[PDB]
């Protein structure tokens, strides 16, 4: 959040997001679920 | 006589003796339970259990 | 439980051949690979 | 053929016993000319078994109501035997120390390997046995010698472990020396006590005009000595003395007032914390040397990894205050009150569990009593209790018409623990109608 | 218009022992609607926890 | 020899089996006719002869079957009052209800006996338990003279709340005078009530004592007697939906049956000349002869006590050694060498 | 269920008592050597010396129901025999005796 | 240089949530070292390599 008129220390305040707590009570009122347990692998990189 | 190698009690010992860098190791099997994980432990290239 | 395991290698002989510096530039270069499941949907975090 | 359970019995070495001239067995340390009676133990509390863990092969039990008897016991009180002891029975008391009400009872009964150590009214009294696959003939006793014969003993501490190829005992005096306690060692037969704190008493290194110690734990590895002190005016200090070295450290002061906390199990007694009105009493300590563990208990518990931070169990409730408590080495510790109530930590957690007044003990008593066994009566009154080989077995008597006797029967806190019946359930579904499903409280089904 | 804040970024060390800052903003506002598991101090705050 | 198989023939046509060296038995069934008589032949399979009649049963399995001529399996259970408890998550206990001012000389009508370990319980509703010990008391506990200790398979069907309205209210549970249990209903709805057909139940609450409703002296008030009374000495209450009714009662129809279980063991046997159930074997001075089996458990296992019990006929001509282990999945591995 | 029961007798009284005899003799007794010279078709040279432990244990088991005493008769026509384990502990002075 | 330590989201200082501390707090430190005395020792591992 930016707003001036304040006493300088305010004038950009960072406030987090739980995007992932919203979604899943979204999905709670709607139903939806993953098809599959787990999927893993062992990529542990990016250029081989 | 006197035995030294014999097919007597087994499972864990009381005991261990160790001797400048010996070592010993142990393996313990986890049977879980039914519905144990749900798909949401899988975020990464391995499921966390911890 | 599907487990699948896959092998990359290249089957390439350079003995007794013309052009070793043109064939070597004919079989180098970068690719790009990405693995992930059959169906998804949301609810599903995994990182592909 | 029949299956018979597998079972552990004890065949130690008596070496108290000595032979007439008719040729018949009799005892060196007292007369076996008294008959149980159960006037015995209709009224006593019970009481600590005290002695070295892995080596003692007697056990001596004494705390009786005004006898100088004690209960003996070679093997592990698979079978016993009740000796009037022949203590002389003398007064030597003066204006020296004070004077007490006298009693021939037999307190603070220790028997580590090849000797063991009585006190009866503010002396202190040894017998070495004669063991020839241990040391030499010489080295047993005729009699019993009297200790400290100068000094006036408060109490006998003992010490379950054994360094440097020996035995301690630890006696903490009254009237005299207040600050100074007796540090007692056996080596091969032979007993020698000294004045441990040397010529300076730990009262000047320490708050308050003068200082009292009510108790001490000697750890043989490190040659550390713990010992609570107390104050003029109340407080308590748990303070640490070297032996190799002579100097002294305070470790803790230990707060007036238990914390307070609803519902958290365990607390980190930081240096902002909210206290309660009721007063705390410590009563004693226990150190564990196999896992560095440090506990204090008496109206509460604590348990400490290190000796610089603290922490309170909380379980335990702040109206019941600790008799005695006894440990297996193995990570399982049985805690005995003032009531009779027993309660079982495990090392692994930061619970307290109360299993002898409980459901499970009512299920297996039931139980036991339905199946016509013999270890169990309608009247009993628990004696003591010890651990062997992981094992708790309690020394009970059954007061019950025409079994009045002492007998040793086992403990078993795992079928408790699984019989206590009050549980989380639901009423599930299944096979169109409805059924009671107990929550499954373990993580894993199987290991 | 109300939201709620949680002490760690992290999500991972989300579970049973967390505290939620329950934060609303609005003219009107009676009290809070938790179930009877939950508990909510001074639930007719608007800032609570 | 063949499937070790007993069968005794006991007047009024009852027929008693039993397997050889087991210390339990079974009723396989009844037969009325006049003059009978059983065969078993080589292969096992049991016969019936009468003139002009040699039956061999209705049903034919592989296996030489015991039970082939009997059309159904008997039911073993008596017509009495059975009021459960639990002592743990999955171990119960039933009580048998003797009722009082009754003849002594009848009294074996309503007791468990010794027929009933080893077999199983069964609800119709839902449920399925395995019998393990049978206890009897006939002093300590009034009202309940013998009890089974049994192992829950299947959890049971516990009482709906449209067949007996009273489970939708607060209990209280008080000492009477002599020896009975006051049962009150703290909500006073006129729509719950208790029913008169709600007699010769069982109201159970896991964790406490249980009892059994004898009589309804109160549109709102039973009197009850209580299974182990020892361990109350207070006053009892509890909520809506703690406490559960249960209807083993034989009012309107028994609704308990007893019975034999299924094959719960393996024996594998992978070495050769060691596959027929029966085997001959010589041996000459010094020379000794070994064999091992392995045993599957199907169900659970007792996982100290070995499963299996030996015996030797003459022990002074032979010498007999044996060894035993378990697994971890409970298979059971056992080998003897013999001289 | 059915339990064993060990007690101590005396060299010279193996049979004659079925009492508890106490550990009191500490040293192996020479009463043995009469019985090692008839043994002329064993394995048993005259050079080595002989000489046994005071004291046996004496076994039978108990099981509710039924007498001690046809229980051992049962036990031993069924060809039972029991197995004993014995472990020896340490002393603390190991500046005298190895921690064996 | 980097210095590692532990701590608590739920008793901790307001310096060690936003990421401004300097020194632990009394909290993180004490349980810091009951961590160290169970023998726990962080390390840091790279990706990449
Ligand atoms: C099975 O073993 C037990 C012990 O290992 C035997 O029990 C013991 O039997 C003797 C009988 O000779 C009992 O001795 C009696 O002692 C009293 C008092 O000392 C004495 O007055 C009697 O004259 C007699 O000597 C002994 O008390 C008893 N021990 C126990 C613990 O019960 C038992 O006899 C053995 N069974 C068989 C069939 O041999
Ligand atoms: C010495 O300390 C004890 C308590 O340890 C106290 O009772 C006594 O009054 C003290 N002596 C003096 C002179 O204050
Ligand atoms: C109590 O039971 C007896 C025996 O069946 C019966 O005669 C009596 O009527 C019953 N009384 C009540 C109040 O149910």
């Amino acid at each position: 959040y930016y707003n001036e008129n304040l006493d300088e220390k305010y004038q950009l305040q960072t406030q987090p997001y739980p995007l992932i707590l919203e979604l899943q009570s979204i999905n709670k009122d709607l139903g939806d679920w993953c098809p599959y347990l787990a999927f893993q692998h062992n990529i542990h990189s990016q250029f081989y | 006589q006197k035995l030294y190698n014999m097919s007597g009690d087994y499972g864990i010992p009381d005991l261990f003796f160790l001797d400048k860098g010996n070592w010993f190791t142990i393996t313990v099997v986890l049977l879980s339970h039914q519905d144990t994980f749900t798909s949401s432990d899988s975020q990464g290239p391995t499921i966390n259990v911890d | 439980t599907k487990t699948m395991i896959t092998r990359f290698f290249q089957t390439t002989n350079y003995e007794l051949v013309d052009n070793y510096y043109q064939l070597q530039k004919e079989n180098t270069g970068l690719m790009l690979l990405q693995f992930r499941p059959s169906e998804f949907s949301r609810t599903c975090l995994t990182a592909k | 053929g029949p299956f018979v359970s597998k079972k552990r019995f004890y065949v130690n070495m008596n070496g108290f016993l000595k032979r007439d001239a008719s040729g018949k067995s009799l005892f060196a340390i007292g007369y076996e000319s008294l008959v149980l009676k159960s006037s015995h133990f209709r009224l006593s509390k019970s009481r600590p078994l005290w002695y070295t863990v892995n080596h003692a092969p007697v056990f001596i039990l004494g705390g009786f109501y005004d006898e100088k008897s004690i209960l003996f016991s070679d093997s592990n009180f698979q079978d016993y035997v009740l000796l009037e002891l022949s203590i002389d029975s003398c007064w030597v008391g003066s204006f020296y120390c004070p004077i007490l009400g006298f009693s021939a009872t037999i307190h603070d009964a220790i028997a580590t390997e090849s000797t063991l150590f009585i006190r009866q009214n503010q002396l202190v009294y040894y017998f070495t046995g004669t063991y020839i696959t241990l040391f030499d003939k010489s080295h047993g006793s005729s009699r019993w010698v009297r200790v400290l014969p100068s000094e006036c003993i408060k109490r006998l501490c003992p010490v379950y472990a054994s360094g440097n190829g020996s035995e301690y005992v630890l006696a903490l005096t009254t009237g005299k020396n207040e600050g100074y306690i007796h540090i007692g060692t056996i080596t091969d037969g032979l007993v020698s006590f000294e004045m441990v704190p040397d010529g300076w008493s730990v009262c000047e290194k320490l708050p308050g005009k003068n200082c009292s110690i009510d108790w001490a734990t000697y750890i043989a590895d490190e040659r550390n000595l713990l010992l609570l002190v107390k104050i003029d005016s109340g407080q308590f200090y748990l303070v640490n003395f070297n032996t190799e070295f002579k100097t002294l450290n305070i470790l803790y002061k230990i707060p007036e007032f238990i914390p307070e906390a609803k519902e958290l199990d365990f607390l980190v007694l930081l240096d902002t914390v909210t206290y309660t009105n009721t007063p705390m009493t410590p009563k004693g300590l226990f150190f564990n040397t196999l896992n560095n563990m440090l506990y204090i208990w008496g109206n509460f518990i604590l348990q400490s990894y290190n000796r610089e931070e603290f922490i309170f169990l909380a379980d335990f409730p702040k109206e019941s205050t600790i008799k005695y408590m006894v440990n297996s080495f193995k990570g399982q510790m049985a805690v005995v009150t003032e009531n009779e109530e027993i309660w079982y930590f495990l090392e692994g957690g930061y619970d307290v569990y109360q299993v002898v007044p409980s459901q499970g003990w009512e299920t297996y008593h039931n139980l036991q009593k339905m199946q016509k066994s013999s270890f169990h009566s309608e009247d009993e009154s628990l004696v003591s209790l010890f651990f062997e080989d992981g094992k708790l077995f309690q020394l009970v008597y059954l007061f019950d018409v025409g079994k009045e006797r002492l007998v040793k029967r086992l403990l078993p806190v795992g079928t408790l623990m699984e019989y206590n019946l009050p549980k989380p359930f639901t009423v599930v579904n299944q096979g169109n109608y409805q059924a009671i499903s107990f929550t499954h409280t373990c993580p894993f089904k199987e290991i | 218009l109300w939201r709620y804040y949680i002490n760690s970024q992290d999500y991972s060390i989300f579970s049973t022992r967390s505290s939620i800052k329950l934060e609303y903003e609005g003219n009107s506002f009676v009290s809070w609607k938790i179930p009877e598991s939950c508990k909510v101090e001074n639930t007719t705050s608007p800032k609570t926890t | 020899f063949y499937t070790s198989d007993i069968v005794f023939i006991v007047e009024d046509g009852r027929i008693l089996t039993t397997k050889a060296g087991l210390t339990t038995y079974s009723e396989l069934g009844i037969l009325k006719d006049a003059i009978f008589t059983l065969y078993y032949d080589q292969l096992g399979y049991i016969h019936k002869l009468t003139p002009e009649n040699f039956d061999a049963g209705s049903k034919l399995l592989g296996h030489g079957n015991s039970g082939s001529i009997f059309g159904k399996r008997p039911d073993l259970g008596f017509e009495a009052i059975l009021v459960p408890q639990y002592i743990s998550t999955n171990e119960m206990y039933f009580f048998a209800h003797v009722p009082l001012t009754m003849p002594t000389n009848i009294q074996w009508k309503k007791r468990f006996k010794t027929i009933h370990l080893g077999k199983t319980i069964e609800f119709s509703k839902t449920g399925l338990a395995n019998i393990k010990n049978v206890y009897m008391h006939k002093t300590e506990p009034v009202g309940f003279q013998t009890s089974i200790h049994t192992e829950i398979i299947v959890p049971f069907g516990i009482e709906n709340s449209k067949d007996s309205p009273c489970l939708l209210s607060d209990l209280e549970i008080t000492y009477s005078g002599k020896l009975y249990y006051t049962i009150k209903l703290l909500s006073k709805n006129p729509l719950h009530e208790l029913k008169s057909t709600d007699v010769e139940k069982s109201v159970l609450i896991p964790g406490y004592s249980s009892f059994l409703i004898m009589n309804i002296t109160d549109k709102w008030t039973a009197s009850a007697l209580a299974t182990m009374p020892q361990a109350i000495k207070s006053n009892l209450k509890f909520l809506t939906g703690s406490w559960f009714l249960y209807n083993f009662g034989t009012a309107g129809g028994r609704k308990w049956s007893i019975s034999t279980r299924q094959c719960n063991y393996w024996i594998q046997q992978d070495s050769l000349d060691f596959m027929s159930l029966n085997l001959v074997k010589y041996i000459d001075v010094g020379n000794t002869i070994d064999f091992q089996f392995k045993i599957i458990p199907k169900a659970m296992s007792t996982f100290p006590i070995p499963p299996v019990s030996m015996v030797v006929g003459n022990p002074g001509l032979v010498e007999v050694k044996t060894q035993g282990v378990f697994d971890l999945n409970e298979n059971y591995y056992l080998d003897i060498h013999v001289s | 269920h059915c339990t064993w029961l060990l007690v101590l007798n005396k060299f010279e009284k193996v049979g004659l008592h079925l009492s508890k005899d106490r550990f009191q003799d500490h040293e192996p007794i020479d009463t043995v050597a009469k019985v090692f010279q008839k043994l002329t078709d064993s394995p048993i040279d005259p050079s080595e010396n002989y000489l046994s432990f005071p004291y046996y244990l004496q076994i039978n088991f108990s099981c509710p129901g039924q007498n001690i005493e046809e229980l051992a008769r049962k036990g031993h026509l069924m060809g039972m025999k029991p197995m004993v384990q014995i472990n020896y502990m340490y002393s603390v002075n190991f500046y005298r005796w190895e921690m064996e | 240089i980097v210095t590692i330590w532990v701590y608590d989201p739920e008793s901790a200082s307001t310096e060690e949530l936003i990421w401004t501390a300097k020194k632990p707090s009394l909290s993180s430190r004490v349980l810091t070292k009951q961590m160290n005395t169970l023998g726990q020792r962080p390390f840091i591992f790279t990706v990449e390599k």
